[PDB]
């Protein structure tokens, strides 16, 4: 008998159902509009059941969704669903297609070696096959690692939710804000993925309903020519620590760098590296280790995605 | 909904029972984001410890990992507060002891103990542990305090190292009273342990010569033609001895669009440090009465 | 042979299978109703806690 | 043992007069000791427990 008494409380607690209105037959609209004007009247009137009415209102948001279209060439057939992009605007007067920056894309552009990220070169050896492709576009991947103005053209967006692959123009979607879902209606948690190598994951220690994750793209030299690199990181310790967290990770680079620039050093080489903030994972969900042709690739579930501005940390 | 009840796994007195109901409405601190927590998670001073010396820097670092939560019922067995969800608009009543009044669009800031440790510090004797209170300010003296904890530990050092290098009456006056408008207070740092608080200053002394190496020399020559021409309000620090070393860098001539690579690249070392001058989690007041001494803010950590 | 001799400490853990005995209506029980809580609603599914 | 206040759910009674006179200025400066304001989100009859 006690269970009837449950079926009352889950009945009662219950949001309110989303009006169905049938935009195909014609008498069936009639019933469905005015099921809306007679309930809606309802909740505005000030009597104690009119407001009563109002309470059980239920406002879960929805995230906002980015729709770009991105050359074939420039944007793996291959890739797992729920790659981050990084988007490129350095120049504006065309507005035709957009880039977008896989990570796995963006190890192609910098030149950084093969002994730091040993299995993702492979990877990024079979999906491109020199590089150029991606970088037949940009002009200035020897004057943007000089000057310091590549961090200022990345705007992080989110991670990949739907991907329409032809031959010549990719279209793919993504998700901004919120956790990400498929917009398609059966609605599936697309969660972030980034492979095993390029995250390193700095963790008694409290933990709240958050561990975000950082994007911090490096510059330095190699072979006595420009060439970046980027790391992910993974920490709940608060903004002040993890600044503290990344230098120690980069001492034996910043020593390697000056020694090489000592005798010769522009004011625009000082410039070092930047820190983003891509998004937050709550605590309870640790991520699976996953692997695809084989690369071991991490993958979280509810990650919901924010964006910080770029900040330089030397 | 959303609250987190605290066991007190054995009992407790009716002295502390009345020490906990005076501090109810306060946020403290706790460790975990569980229904279910015990007494270990929930102070401030489980770092903040009497026999050992503490670390204000690494006490206040470690309240940037913590959820914060406001407690609301106190029970001889149980201790029910209420947490603060990371965008969320809540309530916050000002009980905190040195009174600086707040108004609507202000901009808080936790803090730890730093004037009355004794005062924060209640001990729970049934069950061999003291629950630590911070304290929410204002970040107008939310910087300024770190801006001086971060001096004392300068000069500290030096007179530790050899007295005759610092006179000692003149370094508590300066070093331990904190500025303020009408009152000056007087911080609780006589035994601490600074090893974390010269990692800050091992900091600082990447970013400073950096900005000591691109000073624009147009901003340079502005000051000797102001030191000692006209009498400004607020440079006043400086009289009409410049220092020595801005006139040794006149030597060269100006040149603007070697300044303009200087005054962007010195900007965007200012913006670096907001990494060092950090607090822990901001409160965004909107609203606030004086004679409930009741504010309504937003919860926004990092 | 070294000039000193030692002493060793160990531990070991035993799956012990026990018999408990408790006697007549020491304890007394109180059974409170079990109230439902709704605390999360998103678009794929909403949860309870009772 | 001082008397003190509390704010159990009483079942408070009706007067013919009118107390309103003067309230707001002599909460200020204390007409009478031991008061307690309540504002909007917490003028209620709190919830009973024993």
């Amino acid at each position: 008998e006690n269970a009837a008494r449950l079926g009352r409380q889950v009945l009662g607690l219950l949001p309110p159902p989303t009006h169905r209105v049938s935009l195909t037959r014609g008498p069936e609209f009639a019933r469905g509009v005015r099921d809306l004007l007679s309930k809606y009247a309802a909740s505005t009137r000030p009597t104690v059941g009119s407001l009563h009415e109002a309470l059980r209102q239920a406002p879960f948001r929805q995230p906002t969704y980015g729709d770009f279209l991105v050359y074939s060439q420039t944007f793996s057939p291959q890739e797992p669903l729920g790659t981050f992009l990084f988007s490129f605007k350095q120049e504006d007067n065309g507005s035709s297609m957009d880039m977008l920056l896989t990570p796995t894309s963006l190890f192609m552009l910098s030149g950084m070696e093969a002994a730091k990220a040993p299995q993702t070169h492979k990877v990024a050896g079979v999906w491109y096959g020199s590089g150029s492709g991606l970088a037949d576009f940009i002009p200035n991947l020897s004057e943007l690692m000089d000057t310091g103005e590549f961090h200022t053209l990345l705007t992080p967006v989110g991670p990949m939710v739907q991907s329409v692959h032809s031959t010549f123009v990719t279209k793919v979607t993504s998700a901004m804000k919120g956790v990400g879902l498929a917009r398609d209606e059966p609605r599936a948690h697309v969660g972030l993925t980034l492979p095993c190598d390029m995250l390193v994951d700095l963790d008694r220690e409290p933990a709240g309903l958050n561990v975000t994750i950082y994007a911090s793209l490096v510059y330095l030299r190699v072979n006595q020519r420009p060439s970046m690199a980027l790391t992910f990181f993974q920490s709940g310790k608060g903004f002040a620590e993890v600044v503290a967290m990344i230098k120690d990770h980069f001492t034996d680079v910043i020593r390697t760098k000056y020694i090489q620039l000592r005798h010769e050093l522009y004011i625009n080489r000082l410039v070092f590296g930047a820190v983003c903030t891509l998004g937050t994972v709550p605590f309870d969900s640790h991520p699976v280790h996953q692997s695809l042709n084989s690369l071991p690739v991490l993958v979280f579930a509810n990650f919901e995605a924010a964006c910080g501005p770029w900040t330089v940390f030397l | 909904d959303k609250s987190i009840v605290v066991n007190l796994t054995s009992r407790l007195f009716a002295d502390e029972l009345a020490a906990l109901q005076s501090k109810i409405g306060s946020v403290l601190p706790l460790g975990d984001c569980h229904r279910l927590q015990n007494i270990q998670a929930l102070g401030l001073g489980c770092v903040c410890s009497r026999e050992t010396s503490p670390d204000y820097i690494q006490i206040m670092q470690y309240l940037s990992k913590c959820t914060l939560a406001v407690l609301e019922e106190v029970r001889p067995d149980s201790l029910r507060l209420t947490r603060m969800d990371p965008s969320d608009n809540l309530q916050i009543k000002n009980v905190y002891a040195p009174f600086f009044q707040w108004d609507s669009n202000t901009q808080l800031a936790v803090l730890p103990p730093l004037f009355s440790r004794k005062d924060s510090t209640i001990v729970l004797e049934s069950n061999g542990f003291d629950i630590v209170f911070p304290m929410v300010v204002p970040q107008q003296l939310g910087h300024a305090i770190l801006q001086q904890l971060l001096v004392y530990h300068i000069y500290s050092k030096i007179s530790a190292g050899a007295p005759g290098d610092v006179n000692m009456a003149e370094l508590d006056l300066y070093t331990t009273n904190v500025s303020f408008m009408g009152r000056t207070y007087r911080l609780d740092v006589d035994n601490t342990d600074p090893r974390t608080a010269l990692r800050v200053l091992d900091d600082l002394s990447m970013y400073l010569c950096i900005l000591s190496a691109l000073v624009p020399r147009g901003c340079l020559r502005l000051l000797t033609a102001l030191v000692r021409h006209d009498r400004h309000p607020l440079t006043e620090v400086f009289e009409g001895v410049v220092p020595d070393e801005v006139t040794r860098i006149d030597l060269d001539q100006l040149s603007v669009p070697d300044d303009i690579t200087r005054m962007r690249v010195m900007f965007s070392y200012l913006q670096s440090l907001s990494s060092i001058f950090n607090l822990g989690p901001r409160l965004h007041v909107y609203a606030y009465s004086a004679e409930t001494l009741a504010a309504s803010c937003w919860y926004s950590p990092r | 042979h070294p000039g000193f001799a030692m002493t060793v400490v160990r531990t070991d853990e035993v799956l012990a299978e026990h018999i408990l005995y408790c006697s007549r209506a020491s304890t007394s029980m109180f059974v409170g109703l079990p109230s439902v809580v709704r605390r999360e609603v998103r678009s794929d599914a909403v949860t309870f806690e009772i | 043992m001082e008397a003190t206040l509390e704010q159990r759910p009483f079942p408070y009674l009706a007067t013919e007069a009118n107390l309103l006179t003067q309230i707001k200025e002599s909460a200020a400066d204390g007409l009478f000791k031991s008061f307690q304001l309540l504002l909007g989100k917490d003028a209620r009859e709190g919830s009973v427990r024993f």
